[PDB]
């Protein structure tokens, strides 16, 4: 059966997919997350990823909760609410830099949560200070 | 003598998931619903949404205009896409209780997120 | 809708269920697992549970791998390959003693795995020495 | 700076699961398949079963009489019941490798267990 074989393949890829955050670094409104592929699947369908960031924006010197979803773009100079990555395919064992364009600079030394979801389902959450 | 609840050896196919959910104020809740399966899910307005403190979830009505109600950014969800669910609450959330949102698509697929 | 409501409730009961093993004690072929209900559901459908034990049986003084599924009985003195529990309903925060009647006494100081699955899905595994 | 993979906030309804699976000899594998839903699952002989070392699962034929093949203690599975699947292997398992069994019911419901 075809739905059986599709679900078989898909679940194996979910089992085989894994990503972690090596580091996070901020410059202005630009958030650069170094992501490593600790699975055995290739990752390249970035239009099927999710990137969600909850952080505290500096708005006229007021620390202001912000929660937004960021859309992927091939464009190397992305607009606010967009993200991109400096590789066309992230192979097992490799790392890449995922660049997220925040709408406002983070308020200094505030907590933030970055959620990165592969197109297969498996994800990673990073919590820390910006 | 080592004991562990559930097991990370036992797994099943995920076709649908809430990537993240949290309150964005005292009276508003946002959830990101991600179709990681392979078929488009249609008529999400006919989903059923429940939300409440852990163990006390209440049903939430679609797009009523008066709390408690929920909205969705699109009435269908294609493979790999995300939609944004918003719940407008009548009473404010507490900083101590944990809350669960649960979504049941018309096809019955049931997902939850706790925060 | 019908499936929508059934699935809503079932998934809530799965989220709400959790059990742990507080302790294990052996006497002869009798395995006593002190089980604690750390969830917010009552547990009472003990026929919908699963009990699986992997251990090393003493069969004519030979240590012999054994994997078996055990059947529930209300009978307080159960037969081999059966299990029972000293409570009719296990409420949150309570503990009870689950008794498994192994078909052979464990070979001394051999490792074992005990799998206990609630009727809703959630389970606990205990690994240790008998 | 804390990073972790997947969420224990993120959950979905389970209607079917492998309670436990392991090898019972060098060339036989046992899995306990548990229906925690409210629907009967029928024609389990039409399931598709895969098994192998991690990342190299191979299909397994139903009750063919010649390894590798699998058997099930019943062709249907009622709510709350468990059936036992056995896989008869042609080549012996290695003591230093991890194996996955995966079962896909005719309805497409997909579960796995790793040991």
């Amino acid at each position: 059966n075809q739905a059986q074989e599709l679900n078989h393949e898909l679940e194996l890829e979910q089992l085989e997919t894994k990503i972690t955050v090596s580091s996070v670094s901020l410059t202005g409104s630009t958030l650069n997350v170094v992501l490593e592929n600790n699975g055995s699947t290739n990752l390249y369908d970035f239009q099927g990823f999710s990137v969600i960031v909850q952080y505290y924006a500096n708005i006229s010197n007021i620390s202001t909760f912000n929660l937004s979803l960021y859309n992927y773009t091939k464009n190397s100079n992305p607009s606010p609410y967009y993200w991109t990555i400096n590789t066309p395919l992230l192979a097992p064992g490799s790392q890449a830099t995922l660049t997220i364009i925040l709408p406002y600079p983070p308020y200094p030394n505030t907590q933030a949560t970055v959620v990165i979801v592969t197109n297969y389902g498996p994800s990673v959450i990073w919590r820390g200070s910006l | 003598m080592s004991s562990y609840s559930i097991q990370q050896s036992q797994k099943m196919l995920t076709q649908l998931q809430i990537d993240y959910a949290t309150n964005t104020s005292s009276n508003t809740v946002v959830a990101y619903l991600h179709n990681v399966g392979e078929t488009t899910i249609s008529y999400l307005q006919n989903s059923v949404v429940y939300f409440g403190p852990n163990g006390q979830l209440q049903p939430v009505g679609y797009n009523s205009g008066s709390s408690p109600y929920w909205t969705v950014t699109s009435n269908s969800l294609q493979p790999g896409s995300v939609v944004k669910i918003i719940i407008y609450l009548s009473s404010p959330l507490s900083s101590n209780q944990y809350y669960t949102i649960q979504i049941v698509t018309p096809n019955g697929y049931t997902v939850s997120y706790m925060f």
